[PDB]
C-alpha cells in the first residue's frame, strides 16, 4: 500500500483591504491506494522409462524451457495482461492519453497513415515539463518511418546514402518486437486495400521511471513433487510470483489511427 | 485479519506553468505604496 | 455535513484528433 | 485472493430509491456513508438524516425518526436554518461515480436517510448503503 | 470520531429484492458479500453468482452475464454440479445477525447475483450488498 | 491521530497557491484589489493574420512566412524583444512542409530542436494556449481557432513591472484558538504594472 | 494414446508483399 497526492486545492487568494478577518481554503487529498501480487506455475510428467533410455537428455531443455516461458509470458502481461489474477497491462488501462490520426482521403476514401507530420507532431507534443521520456515502437514501423516519400520522389530522411541509420535512441527511440506492429508483418501501409488499420496502436512514449512499476518478490522454484510421482513417472512442480501496476497514466501519450 | 504492509510511496502527477518572472522588471518597495 | 468527497469508476476514451499544419497552399 | 470483506465493514441498504431501511450501529463504532447514481439528474438534492433510538415495546427495534443535529467543525461558513443535520447531492453527477459521507457526531442506535422533500423524484435514481468499521462485540 | 469511512470500502446495492445490479470491482482488488434477512425465511434460498465483461460497444457497460465457475480448495470435498459458483443461506436465519461471504477466484468487470431457480418468492425478502477494498484503479 | 500529516502539506499548498494564483494574476489579474493582467490590458500592440482561402473558403491560418515577418518587424532601436508562446505553437511550427514534402525547419533529423535563448523564445504552458488544446482545434478545416492570442514579444525588462514588499508570513491564530480547536494565518505582499505598452507586439489571429 | 506427429513436404513458399509509404498527399 502507499499514498497518492491526489490535488493541492487553493488557499488563499488576493484579497482587499477592509478584512482583519482571513478565508479559509479547501485542503487536497492524500488518496491511500492499495495493491497486491500474482503467481505463475505449473507441473509436467515425464515417464522414467523413456527419460532413462532416451536418446539423450530432456530434463534441461525443459527447465531452459520453463524459464523463456516464464520471462516471455510475463513481459507480454506486463504489456497486455489484464488486471484479473495478472498485472493490469498499461496498454489496455486506455486512461494513458491515447491519439489518433486523421485520415488522409485518397480521391474519394479517407485513409489510414501514419504521415511523417503525425509522429513529428506527436514526439514533440508532450509537457517537457515532466522531464524527458522515451518512446517505444516496433521495428517494422521504423523501418517504414525510414521509408518515406515526397511527391518528388527523394526520401524525406537520409537523402543520397541508401541507409537512414538513424542514430537511434539517442533520440528517444527504443525499438521491440513485443508490441502489436500496426505493419502487419510488413504488410500494412499499403494505400490501397492493405490501408495500416482502423484504429491500430502505433507507437508510445512515456517517462517510464515513473508511468510503471513491476514489482518482484519471489524468484523461480522447481521441486521434485513427490506424490505424483509413481516409480513409473515423474512430475516436477514449480512457480514464481511477481506483479505491477501503473504509476498515473498521465505520463505517457500513445498513438492510434 | 491479514495485515497490508505500506509500499510505493508518492505518486503526485501534478504539474505548474513556467515562470515568466525574471524577463519582467523587479521592484522592492518598502513601504505599501509608490 | 455533505463532506462528500468522490471519484468516478473508470474513466473514457482519450482520443484527441492529431490534426497538423496542413500543406501551405499559397496566399493568392 | 480478496479476502471475505462482508464479515467485517458488513453493508445494508440505507435507500434503495424509495425504501429507507433503519440499521443499527451499536455494534459498530464507526461508520460512514455511500451514494450512488443510476441514471441522470436534473436538478440537485436533498437529504434528511434521523435517528432512532430502542422502543420500549422491543430493546432491539427501532424507535421513531428523530430528526440529526447538525455539529459545526472549525472553518464553518453557514449553518442549517434549523440546526438539524442534512446532506445534498450536487448536480451534474454521472451514474457512474460514487459518494462518500460521514457525520462526526453519533446519537442513538439506528441511523436511517429520507429523501428532502421536494427533491424526491430525482431520489428514485439515487442508491445508498452503508459500511462500518467496529466490532466491540 | 468515525472516520469517513465511504472513501476507504465504500460499497453498493447488490440485490435489493426485486432485481440485480451490476457493481464494478475491477477498479478494487478485494470485495465480498454481505446478506441480510427482512425477516425470516420459510426455506434455505440459493442464489447465482455472475460476471460481466466489457461490452464491445461500450468498456463501461454491462454485458452478458457470464456464470462464474465454483473453485474448490484443499478440504473442499463436496463438489457441486457443473462446478459453479452458488451460494445458499439456509433456514434459521434472522435479523439482526447478518451473514458474509466472497468467491475466491475472480474473474470479469463486475458481479451480479440472482435469485436461483426456486428461491424467488423468498428471495424477495433478502438485502445482498457488496463491499470492496483495496481500490488501485 | 492522523495517518499523514496534514501540516505540511497545507503548507506547501498555500506556497503553491501563491506561486499559481501571483503568476495567473499578473497576467490576467482585473485590476480591482489585485494587480491589472497586461493581457487583459488591451493597450498592447497586436496584429491579425491573413484570411487565407482554400477550396474558395476563406479559413483564418498561419504560416511560418507570417511568423519570422512578425519576429523581423519589430523596431530594434527599442531594444531587444523577448517571445513567448505555448509550447503547441512551438509544435505547429516545427511540423510545418512546403508544397513538396519537405520540412520548413530541421529537414531530416525527426525532430527540430534549437537552444530557444539565442532564438530568443520561451514556453509558457498556461498562456492562453492558440490552439484549443494541443491539436483539437489546430487547422485545416473544424479546427484553427479565430481573433485568438498566438504569440507575444516585448521588452519586458521595460514592458512590466513586478513589486515586492513581504515575503509569506505564517502564525498561529491566538484569538479563538482553544484547548480544542487552532488556527493558522498567513499572508504576503507583492502587485505590478505594465511599464510601457509600447516596447512589444502581440501576434493574434 | 497417440502422439501423431507430422512433418509436412511440400513447404510451398512465401508472399511477402514488402509495402512501403505511398506518396504525400495534402491533408485536407
Amino acid at each position: 500500500t502507499y499514498m497518492k497526492i491526489a490535488d493541492y486545492g487553493q488557499l488563499g487568494e488576493y484579497t482587499c483591504d477592509a478584512k482583519c478577518d482571513a478565508e479559509f481554503g479547501e485542503p487536497g487529498n492524500i488518496r491511500h491506494l492499495e495493491g497486491k501480487t500474482y503467481d505463475y506455475r505449473g507441473v509436467f510428467c515425464f515417464n522414467r522409462k523413456n527419460l532413462q533410455e532416451a536418446n539423450y537428455d530432456f530434463l534441461s531443455f525443459m527447465i531452459g524451457a520453463a524459464q523463456r516461458s516464464h520471462r516471455i509470458n510475463r513481459n507480454q502481461a506486463l504489456m497486455i495482461g489484464k488486471g484479473v489474477n495478472e498485472p493490469k497491462g498499461w496498454l489496455t488501462e486506455n486512461c494513458f492519453p491515447v491519439f489518433q490520426t486523421l485520415p488522409v482521403d485518397v480521391n474519394g476514401t479517407s485513409t489510414p497513415a501514419f504521415l511523417a507530420q503525425d509522429w513529428r507532431r506527436f514526439v514533440t507534443s508532450f509537457p517537457a515539463e515532466y522531464g524527458e521520456a522515451r518512446s517505444v515502437m516496433h521495428q517494422n514501423v521504423f523501418g517504414y518511418l525510414a521509408a518515406m516519400v515526397d511527391a518528388n520522389g527523394r526520401f524525406l530522411f537520409g537523402d543520397g546514402d541508401l541507409t537512414f541509420t538513424p542514430d537511434l535512441v539517442r533520440e528517444r527511440i527504443r525499438i521491440s518486437n513485443c508490441l502489436p506492429d500496426p505493419t502487419e508483418g510488413n504488410t500494412k501501409g499499403g494505400t490501397g486495400q492493405d490501408a495500416f488499420a482502423a484504429g491500430s496502436f502505433v507507437a508510445a512514449q512515456a517517462a517510464w521511471k515513473t508511468a510503471f512499476y513491476a514489482v518482484e518478490k519471489r524468484p523461480m522454484f522447481f521441486e521434485q513433487y513427490e506424490g505424483g510421482s509413481s516409480a513409473w513417472c515423474v512430475k516436477y512442480q514449480f512457480g514464481a510470483e511477481d506483479g505491477g501496476f501503473v504509476g498515473c497514466c498521465e505520463h505517457g501519450r500513445i498513438l492510434q489511427i | 485479519f491479514f495485515t497490508p504492509q505500506v509500499l510505493a510511496l508518492e505518486v503526485d502527477c501534478n504539474i505548474e506553468c513556467a515562470s515568466l518572472l525574471d524577463l519582467y522588471g523587479q521592484i522592492e518597495v518598502s513601504r505599501s505604496t509608490f | 455535513m455533505v463532506k462528500l468527497n468522490c471519484r468516478p469508476l473508470c474513466q473514457a476514451p482519450t482520443a484527441s484528433r492529431l490534426v497538423s499544419p496542413p500543406c501551405f497552399i499559397c496566399r493568392g | 485472493m480478496n479476502f471475505n470483506v462482508g464479515v467485517d465493514f458488513p453493508s445494508f441498504i440505507a435507500w434503495d430509491g424509495e425504501e429507507s431501511f433503519p440499521v443499527k450501529v451499536d455494534g459498530f463504532n464507526q461508520f460512514g456513508f455511500t451514494f450512488k447514481t443510476i441514471a441522470a439528474l436534473t436538478a440537485a438534492t436533498t437529504f434528511n438524516i434521523f435517528y432512532h433510538e430502542p422502543s420500549d415495546a422491543d430493546p432491539c427495534v427501532p424507535g421513531p425518526a428523530i430528526r440529526v443535529p447538525e455539529v459545526p467543525f472549525c472553518d464553518t461558513v453557514l449553518l442549517s436554518e434549523d440546526g438539524l443535520a442534512a446532506v445534498t447531492l450536487p448536480e451534474t453527477v454521472t451514474p457512474d461515480s460514487f459518494c462518500a459521507g460521514t457525520v462526526p457526531c453519533m446519537n442513538g442506535q439506528w441511523i436511517s436517510i429520507a429523501p428532502a422533500t421536494g427533491s424526491e423524484t430525482n431520489a428514485a435514481n439515487v442508491q445508498i448503503t452503508v459500511t462500518m468499521k467496529g466490532a466491540t462485540r
